[PDB]
DNA sequence: CTGGAGAATCCCGGTGCCGAGGCCGCTCAATTGGTCGTAGACAGCTCTAGCACCGCTTAAACGCACGTACGCGCTGTCCCCCGCGTTTTAACCGCCAAGGGGATTACTCCCTAGTCTCCAGGCACGTGTCAGA
DNA sequence: TCTGACACGTGCCTGGAGACTAGGGAGTAATCCCCTTGGCGGTTAAAACGCGGGGGACAGCGCGTACGTGCGTTTAAGCGGTGCTAGAGCTGTCTACGACCAATTGAGCGGCCTCGGCACCGGGATTCTCCAG
């Protein structure tokens, strides 16, 4: 009667929802406000945009998607099914950047 | 125009003013706008196609991040000149391994 | 404060880009990496913004920042 | 007023699909793509511009840049739709 | 006029120099022939894009740049060449 | 110094000119018909083929030392191909 | 010989007068500063078409350095090199 | 004007380059001269490691193996310069 | 071991929230032929090397017999980051306004590339020892 | 241990450098405006803490295995030795080609809209799956 899962099923949501459905899920205006704080070291009196900020969320998700496919990468070639410091920064090492 | 008569559907005009206007160098190609028009418009009408009847598998007839990206990376050439690009509202792939698999 | 990082939403929009695992060591040090990448584009974006003599950054500076740094996205002109 | 690189892309989708919607994002994807595919290949002419010494960029640079930067199948319609759409062209002034 | 199997022109003693130069031990002759075959796709890309650039340049015999910008094409531009 | 030296202190081109010269000219045969006896191209060609082993054995050797062995399987440089985009 | 030679080795020869080098390492350094240089030029020029601005000068150039290399090197960069305009535009 | 600058580095010649290089037609006012004179900067940096690293064995030359030496000790531009190998 | 309640997940279906669609004169970009403005191959060929030219033993690769010397799997081992769940706290969603510098239009001060004259360090060729092989 | 190509100098430049010579773009004043400053109200985005459960990679131990080493070889290459010209850049120019405009003409621009697009309900239908047998 509690409505409690099996270990991966929320990992199967994650796949099927989450990897099926591929919008956009944290709130953009307290990001465009972190924006504003990171960037009160710059200059003083910067004005933004929403879709920057957008942007910053598009290019958030869609570098985790590059740096969790290679992460796994580094995982599973070293017969690993988990993520590590050594292949979250090897996994950006051996693009050739470093 | 032209670009009727060059037997385009894309302007053949608007091209040459990206060609002159571009700055990337006494004349630009001469049948390269035709050219990469017809390529381009090729490309296009297969990705359109992909996300068209692909959408629309799921009754739907625009074009959602899914069905973005899934229409971009589905074909494997476009996705190799476009190994290094960031596809704005894409989210994922159907790239699920058995070892993605929980 | 950089805790408007929300971790637990961060852990959704790695779900929603298909983050099958995290252990607990990839918290810290992805805000290391985002914290590096991050402040690439908000650098540059200043550079940007010094070298010319605006007050509103747009997207397309960061489409121009990630045409520098290999990550380039559409979908907002440029 | 409205400006994108998609409206062609949308009359070549109704040339294929006449009955089909298109979303915004799209046409910025579109425009934003045409715009990057242009700046690439006219950099690829660029270079080989230097590279057979040339002071002058005629289509044979960007028909070859072409053929450098596609292999197989966007070749076949590459030289196919591209070549033969010159052919169709060409003829005449 | 007629040339038949010269891929053992890269040697092995040349591998046993550069892969035994890595550090790695046990390098197996059963993944030679592989590593080989990375250097047959690599070497047939860059000869690739080279013959296309010399074939613009309409030369008979290719000089060296020609190699150098072929590299350049996949950014391993290397140093001592120009 | 056998590792080290013997192994790691040449960096001059090991092969001997006309055979390899003619791996260059048969492979460039079968693409298009012609790399030929060139003195310093096929010597380019050599070094270029043996500092892309440097990179690939490079990487392909990071992956082998954070991954607990000191031996190959080809997926290691089957993974390096991918990440450069080579495959 | 065409490459870089008469300036790196005239201050090589500020440095040491009696030198014996080859023209293979000059050539090294030849693909090097052509290699950079191209790299900090195209750097300028897209640098000015981003912005929508016409002009390229060493504002272009001291931003496109600092996109490319910034740090402490840049600072000696912007000194000896913004000073050293600076001498140029008194000195000539 | 590049002794005329006061300068170890020809402004006309790499300014040759750059118009040559073909970016736009608006040249700086003092763009080839800040320019020639950052890498008057770092050309001095990499040849003092030229002179010391060719009196590493009582010598006036650096080679490729010296080169190595250098660029493998090297952070900033070896940092820099990523898939270049020196012959 | 299989096999449904049940919560997550579609499928039309209507209806306009309003955006995909709704639409024509004109204007700004633009088509066509001569003049003005102009860049690369043209066929033939010169002397470094291109293609055709050649003999032997030792050069570095190929091969035989020790010989060594490295990953990899089953099972345990105890490991540990995760998620339900309501509630947690301001943030969220929707609402806005009104002038200010953003965005845009107009003023203003600026506007250096191209050809030729000036000129001098520099390139290929030639000596020669200390740098060079 | 044995010795010769860049230091140095000389033909022979040939590109830096600068002055006319017409020449045009960013800083800034000025007008509407997206939102900054300030105000508003109801709803919610998401996640500490506590309970609940399985779960991650990796070694102990044992199997094991293979190219390198040593030693010897071995013909193509090393090294020495050919010949007329293959071809790269050059030869002068023809041979040939291209922008702006006189003149302007055509679909997006400008100008506004629209009515149903697909988002949101409406109700119903999937679905697969993890806890039941």
């Amino acid at each position: 009667k509690p409505h409690r899962y099996r270990p991966g099923t929320v990992a199967l949501r994650e796949i099927r929802r989450y990897q099926k459905s591929t919008e956009l899920l944290i709130r953009k205006l307290p990001f465009q406000r972190l924006v504003r704080e990171i960037a009160q070291d710059f200059k003083t009196d910067l004005r933004f945009q929403s879709s920057a900020v957008m942007a910053l969320q598009e290019a958030s998700e869609a570098y985790l998607v590059a740096l969790f496919e290679d992460t796994n990468l580094c995982a599973i070639h070293a017969k690993r099914v988990t993520i590590m410091p050594k292949d979250i920064q090897l996994a950006r090492r051996i693009r050739g950047e470093r | 125009t032209r670009s009727s008569r060059a037997g385009l559907q894309f302007p053949v005009g608007r091209v040459h003013r990206l060609l002159r206007k571009g700055n990337y160098a006494e004349r630009v190609g001469a049948g390269a706008p035709v050219y990469l028009a017809a390529v381009l418009e090729y490309l296009t009408a297969e990705i359109l196609e992909l996300a068209g009847n692909a959408a629309r598998d799921n009754k739907k007839t625009r074009i959602i991040p899914r069905h973005l990206q899934l229409a971009v990376r589905n074909d494997e050439e476009l996705n190799k000149l476009l190994g290094r690009v960031t596809i704005a509202q894409g989210g994922v792939l159907p790239n699920i391994q058995s070892v993605l698999l929980p | 404060n950089i805790q408007g990082i929300t971790k637990p939403a961060i852990r959704r929009l790695a779900r929603r880009g298909g983050v099958k695992r995290i252990s607990g060591l990839i918290y810290e040090e992805t805000r290391g990496v985002l914290k590096v990448f991050l402040e690439n584009v908000i650098r540059d974006a200043v550079t940007y913004t010094e070298h010319a003599k605006r007050k509103t950054v747009t997207a397309m500076d960061v489409v121009y920042a990630l045409k520098r740094q290999g990550r380039t996205l559409y979908g907002f002109g440029g | 007023r409205k400006e994108s690189y998609a409206i062609y892309v949308y009359k070549v989708l109704k040339q294929v699909h006449p009955d089909t919607g298109i979303s915004s994002k799209a046409m910025s994807i579109m425009n934003s793509f045409v715009n990057d595919v242009f700046e690439r290949i006219a950099g690829e002419a660029s270079r080989l511009a230097h590279y057979n010494k040339r002071s002058t960029i005629t289509s044979r640079e960007i028909q070859t840049a072409v053929r450098l930067l596609l292999p197989g199948e966007l070749a076949k319609h590459a030289v196919s739709e591209g070549t033969k759409a010159v052919t169709k062209y060409t003829s005449a002034k």
